[PDB]
């Protein structure tokens, strides 16, 4: 039995921590809703 | 039940201890996550129940109390925020620039942060503090790390 938790507002942070790449990917959306990598 | 606006928890009590099967919106009154976090099964916010409203598993998307809310759309150039919730640590925003998942249907933002899978359902901002999507649904790549679409759905 599933229960839900308040974790904070949703509100942009000025000087966040800034990270990852942005990646440009070939791929395709089964009917199960599973992303995969076309090559 | 709790009905403010923000960010929230999904929890379970059906493993060991309380443990994190990820996350999730609440936005007028309508809470949003991703289909594979409560595979549409009903949720408790206090002695307060939140029926499942609109999912759709291809989408891998749900809505509760009502119909789906959030639908602003990442712009295709500016840097964005996950606000990652990790399973028993604070909510951190994480700034990153989404790179693309090009599909036969279309082009979509993404974006290449590692979290534990209980992060899944986490929004994505915009500079305005608008929720462009969520995280959790996405990809494996050779580093073993993840790449997650920003997925939205469609406000009627
Ligand atoms: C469980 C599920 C079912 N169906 C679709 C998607 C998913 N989502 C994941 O599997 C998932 C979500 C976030 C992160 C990660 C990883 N982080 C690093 C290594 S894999 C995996």
């Amino acid at each position: 039995d599933m229960y839900i938790e308040r974790a904070g507002d949703i509100t942009w942070e000025k000087d966040a921590e800034v990270t990852g790449n942005s990646p440009r990917l070939d791929v395709a959306l089964d009917e199960s809703g599973d992303f995969s990598l076309v090559e | 039940g709790e009905t403010t606006d923000g960010v929230y928890r999904v929890m379970t009590r059906r493993l060991l201890g309380s443990t994190q099967v990820g996350v999730g919106v609440m936005q007028e009154g309508v809470f949003h996550t991703m289909w594979h976090v409560t595979k549409g099964a009903a949720l408790r916010s206090g002695e307060g129940r939140l029926d499942p409203y609109w999912g759709d598993v291809k989408q891998d998307l749900v809505s509760y109390c009502g119909p789906w809310k959030l639908d602003a759309a990442w712009d295709g150039l500016s840097e964005v925020q996950l606000l990652a919730v990790p399973p028993g640590e604070r909510a951190k925003n994480i700034q990153t620039l989404p790179g693309i998942f090009k599909t036969k249907d279309g082009d979509i933002g993404a974006v290449a942060l590692d979290y534990p899978a209980g992060t899944s359902g986490s929004p994505i901002l915009d500079k305005c503090g608008r929720v462009i999507g969520l995280y959790g649904n996405g990809v494996v790549i050779k580093n073993g790390s993840y790449v997650s679409a920003i997925t939205q759905g469609k406000r009627e």
